């Protein structure tokens, strides 16, 4: 196909030699889902600005307002290094010698009487 | 306790989806088969969801019965807030 | 599909859509019922063998050559 | 409202009956708050019906989150053991308590062995030299203090005669549980920091 | 400025390739960081056409080991594409370290302090550190051995901190440095039968090559993603892609759960049998399946007392499974992202888990929150390994660096760079002096820990080296990779020699350090384990492929 | 500077449950969530207003960001 032969070149440019045949079919299904939610929001933004033609600033708005919600990322390095030094300053606690099975408080564990219904 | 009574009746009930298949997709998400009746209620809830979508789609087909087309699933899931996608790339 | 509310399915994979390029795009609804279901394969088991006996690889069927 | 059979309509209508079965932001500091973010875009003045619309929008954001954390803060206040339609299946906490009791018994046996060694070292007359003497001295100081405490308790007795609505509480777990489920604030720096608070 | 970046970079490219060959191989190090820092500054200032032209003109003169980073960069053409990458966002703000000699830096600074090239000199002194050592300029096959990372080849001032790399009972830490747990009488009973196994332990060396017992997973149509074996070869755990952990007993002794609380209340304690009395015989299998992860289990770690299985998965939780009740106890939710590895401490109280969120957390099995956050990596923390004294945590990662972290203060005390792919295996020497790391380039790099210097390079493997272990004596390092081979390396002849130049001349001796290579039948060697009698165990799902 | 006065938030809980008490940590996180919501909504609404070539930030702009990204549908 046309758009499915370009999908095998996006993977081969990323060095993906081996892949399942259903991999191309659902990256096209995601790419179709992504462009019919940019352009669906683009004509919502065009009707907000009251213009009959969806021009390039509408797609510039609908991309950056969908990328502000959908595609997130891990936390940044200046945020990870601040919560590290706030946590790594606290000294390590000592251990009670014969406390038993060392566990968190019981509202943080998964150890409850764990009931079930009576069969009748 | 209407639902507690129903789950107690769910022993001796065989659902449309098997418990070897409903229990497979529950084990995939961490839900382990402690009680068969609970697996059966989950199976029946999934069945009701698919059946309700299908019946709405049939009312749309009768308005425009017989064949279920993507243009029947499209207005049927639109009241659910679900925008279904055409394939369009095959 | 895409659910705006996102509450019926929250980041739950439905395993994709089994669709093809050379598909028929229309099937009969009793053809899918009357076909036999595929066999569920064997569960995972742990077998042990020998790659090396004091430096030498044995010619057992669990070894390549 | 756009969807007549919408699926979040049936959620918060059945959630309220589950909690029944057990903001109005300040207009003066908010109007300065909208205008300062408007300097970064060129939105120099705002419509007079917006600062009360954002306050109605902030209310329905938190009321959709206060109702959501209330139906999981009452999920923990359902005691099964009062009902007898339910049966207990696996009490692992009790087994952990039994393991702790076994560890305590091992500690007590070690203490008894130490006491036997102390009884052996009592007879120190240059026989085992430093080791017998060291064990005896440490034990004697502890024994004398214990004996004095028992004797002072007897002294205390004679002097003594002469002398004479379940409130449901929402934890941070219930708020965190209602953040990783919704699509917004699932991968966010406010939930990621909340794992350390 | 931006339209003449292909004139600044090509001028410095013309100066370096016209230099003499002793300084040319060392001055070729600043081709890659000056190519990326000029390309990323073009796309951050919204100069896309010029960025695309620069990428096309200079991408092919970059070293072959940099192809993956080059492909991620070729995708990055917009500014907002790079504003949510968080690896090139941290590359743009950090400084490339670029260890060069003073004999070659004099030729570089005599070509940059002049006004003819004051623009590329302005990019160098803004985006590049330069760490100068007084010595010989390194060869090209020695520079190739120690570069490969992003913000790579770190300073010698990082690798000069005092590291207590010795074992517990002048390089050993005190026992009260890290508050380690007590040694119980059941834990002291374990070491009594452990030294009975040490009596039958064979000296391996280059002559008495060990026997390898491969424990293959035969069907495994759910993909096996994690294996661990206990310290005595008694249990084998399997983490699978169908969100399950499966414990197998390999000794002829079935897996039993302890009795329920009603059955324990009627028996008495203080009995000699006690543990035997508690076992339930109604529950006795050769296989126990553990459910509760909502995602593929990627880490698996036993505790040294043979209770307390650990597992981490894609759903962002680390789970502590009991092996006496065979249920889940705790779910440690600190990552929102796939936790790629976890490991218990060799004393069994603390554990470290590294995830997709580019940190590694230190937990203690007593707190719902971590104790130490090791947050200096620029990509995913793929591996997390404890030191044999458990005062130091080594975290390999996907930004091609290995970092040692002190458990006190959470400080990075060593940075080991020189891998070309993401590190997928770490192991420590039983001495505590050395550290073997493997990555996707098929290279096993042996690092010193006191000197912070790589001491050897083992380059026999072809695909990703996913499992390393030293022997119980330290005589042999075993390597298992995706080429379905278990290679054995001489881990005594590799450490025969024990600076201020911050590097040693690596020997190119891999051929003499290979004692043997054994090929698996279509089976990637996921785990490597050494029995206490020095017998190699290996586990891998058989994939016909 | 604080827009939510920590007492009207307690009336948002009393309307749902007359017998419920939040923790101080929960209240502070709820206040942070409110502050973050106000900021994100206003920034995107202002992006829509610049798009409509306006300096006025009318509700149409605030109402559109709720319906498309948050699905709130507050009556205007």
């Amino acid at each position: 196909p046309k758009d499915a032969q370009m999908m095998a070149q996006i993977l081969k440019d990323m060095g993906i030699t081996e892949y399942e045949p259903r991999v191309i079919n659902q990256m096209l299904e995601f790419a179709f889902r992504y462009v019919t939610t940019i352009l669906d929001d683009a004509k919502i933004y065009s009707s907000h600005a009251k213009k009959a033609t969806v021009d390039a600033d509408d797609v510039r708005l609908a991309i950056q307002c969908r990328a502000d919600q959908s595609f997130t990322s891990p936390p940044p390095r200046d945020f990870l290094l601040d919560i590290a030094r706030q946590r790594n300053q606290t000294p390590l606690p000592l251990i009670k010698p014969y406390s038993g099975p060392r566990l968190p408080p019981d509202r943080y564990c998964l150890t409850a009487p764990n009931y079930r219904l009576k069969s009748l | 306790t209407p639902l507690v009574d129903f789950l107690m009746q769910l022993e001796d009930y065989t659902p449309t989806i098997p418990d070897a298949v409903t229990g497979y997709y529950l084990n995939r998400a961490g839900f382990e088969a402690s009680d068969p009746r609970i697996i059966r209620l989950i199976s029946l809830a999934a069945q009701k969801f698919i059946s309700d979508i299908a019946n709405d789609a049939l009312q749309h087909c009768k308005m425009k019965k017989y064949t279920l087309t993507m243009e029947d699933l499209t207005p049927a899931l639109s009241e659910y807030g679900i925008n279904v996608k055409k394939p369009h790339y095959f | 599909f895409h659910a705006q509310e996102f509450i019926p399915f929250r980041f739950a994979s439905g395993g994709g859509r089994e669709l093809y390029f050379y598909e028929e795009k229309e099937v009969d609804l009793s053809d899918i019922i009357n076909t036999p279901l595929p066999r569920v394969p064997l569960d995972v088991c742990l077998k042990a063998h020998w790659l090396s006996i004091e430096g030498c690889q044995p010619a057992i069927p669990e070894n390549p050559p | 409202v756009a969807s007549m059979a919408g699926v979040n309509l049936s959620e918060e209508s059945a959630r309220i009956l589950a909690t029944n079965s057990e903001t109005f932001l300040l207009q003066a500091p908010l109007q300065r708050r909208i205008l300062e973010i408007g300097k970064k875009h060129g939105i120099t003045e705002l419509h007079p019906d917006v600062v009360s619309y954002v306050s109605h929008a902030t209310q329905q954001r938190l009321q959709n989150l206060v109702e959501k954390i209330s139906e999981t803060a009452q999920q923990k206040n359902f005691s099964y053991k009062d009902d007898d339609r339910y049966e207990q299946a696996s009490d692992v906490r009790a087994q952990l308590k039994f393991f702790e009791q076994l560890d305590q018994i091992e500690k007590q046996r070690k203490d008894e062995q130490e006491r036997e060694i102390l009884m052996r070292a009592a007879k120190s007359r240059s026989r085992q030299e430093d080791p017998e003497q060291l064990r005896l001295k440490q034990k004697a100081k502890e024994m004398q203090q214990q004996e004095l405490a028992q004797m002072r308790q007897r002294d205390a007795n004679l002097t003594a005669l002469a002398a004479i609505q379940r409130i449901t509480r929402v934890n941070l777990r219930d708020l965190i549980f209602c953040l990783e489920n919704e699509r917004e604030t699932s991968h966010s720096l406010l939930l990621y920091k909340a794992f350390l608070k | 400025d931006p339209t003449m970046y292909e004139e600044y970079y090509s001028g410095l490219k013309h100066f370096i390739e016209c230099s003499l060959d002793c300084h040319r191989a060392e001055l070729s190090q600043l081709f890659y960081p000056l190519f990326v820092h000029m390309y990323l500054e073009l796309v951050y200032n919204q100069h896309e056409n010029e960025a695309k032209s620069f990428f096309e003109k200079f991408h092919g003169d970059q070293e072959c080991y940099y192809q993956d980073d080059l492909r991620v960069l070729s995708s990055l053409t917009k500014k907002e594409h790079m504003k949510g990458n968080e690896t090139m966002l941290d590359f743009r703000t950090s400084k490339f370290v670029l260890r060069i000699s003073r004999d070659s830096y004099q030729l570089l600074k005599r070509h940059l302090q002049e006004k003819q090239n004051n623009q590329i000199w302005n990019i160098v002194q803004e985006h590049l550190y330069i760490d100068i050592f007084d010595g010989m300029p390194r060869s090209k096959q020695q520079i190739d051995a120690m570069v490969g990372s992003l913000a790579g080849e770190a300073k010698r001032e990082a690798n000069k901190s005092k590291v207590f790399f010795g074992l517990l009972k002048p390089n050993a830490p005190p026992q009260n440095r890290i508050p380690l747990p007590e040694l119980k009488d059941s834990d002291k009973l374990d070491k009594i039968m452990n030294m009975k196994e040490t009596t039958k332990r064979v000296r391996l060396g280059p002559d008495c090559l060990p026997s390898i017992c491969f424990y293959t997973f035969l069907n495994a149509y759910q993909g096996l993603t994690a294996v661990d074996v206990t310290d005595d070869s008694s249990l084998i755990a399997g983490g699978f892609a169908d969100s399950t952990v499966r414990v197998w007993s390999v000794t002829p002794k079935k897996l039993r759960s302890v009795k329920q609380a009603s059955d324990l209340s009627l028996i008495d304690k203080e009995s000699d049998d006690v543990l035997e009395r508690i076992m339930d015989e109604k529950t006795a299998s050769e296989l126990k399946i553990l459910y509760g992860h909502s995602g593929p289990v990627y880490g698996a770690s036993f505790s040294p007392d043979r209770n307390y299985l650990l597992s981490s998965s894609e759903d962002g939780t680390v789970r502590l499974w009991s092996l006496q009740t065979f249920t889940c106890l705790v779910g440690y939710k600190g990552h929102n992202y796939p936790v790629w590895d976890t490991q218990f401490s060799p004393y069994g109280y603390y554990f470290v888990s590294g995830g997709h969120d580019r940190v590694a957390r230190l937990w203690a099995t007593d707190h719902y929150q971590p104790l130490r956050i090791f947050a200096g990596h620029l990509a995913d923390v793929n591996c997390t390994r404890f030191h044999p004294n458990s005062n130091y945590v080594a975290t390999g990662s996907a930004d091609r660096t290995v970092r040692l972290w002190d458990v006190l203060n959470g400080n990075c005390v060593r940075i080991f760079t020189g891998h070309k792919g993401p590190i997928h295996s770490l192991t420590f020497s039983p001495n505590g002096r050395f550290l073997a790391t493997g990555a996707t380039d098929g290279r096993v790099l042996l690092w010193d820990i006191g000197h912070g210097l790589m001491v050897g390079e083992l380059k026999g493997h072809t695909d990703t080296v996913c499992s390393l272990r030293f022997s119980r004596d330290g005589e042999i390092l075993a390597s298992g990779s995706m080429d379905n081979t278990v290679r054995l390396w001489d881990a005594i002849k590799a450490f025969e020699d024990l600076t201020a130049t911050g590097h040693i001349n690596l020997p190119e001796n891999s051929q003499e350090l290979l004692l043997g290579t054994y090929m698996t039948k279509s089976t990637p060697v996921v785990h490597l384990h050494f029995t206490r009698r020095n017998l190699v165990l290996a586990a891998g799902a058989y994939s016909p492929q | 500077n604080q827009v939510l006065t920590k007492k009207k938030l307690q009336d948002l809980v009393r309307e749902v449950d007359p017998n419920e008490q939040l923790d101080e940590d929960v209240e502070e996180m709820l206040l942070q969530i409110a502050d973050d919501f106000i900021e994100s909504v206003v920034t995107a609404a202002c992006q829509l207003a610049r798009h409509r070539k306006s300096s006025t930030l009318e509700v149409k702009d605030v109402q559109l960001h709720l319906e498309r990204q948050w699905n709130m549908w507050i009556p205007g």
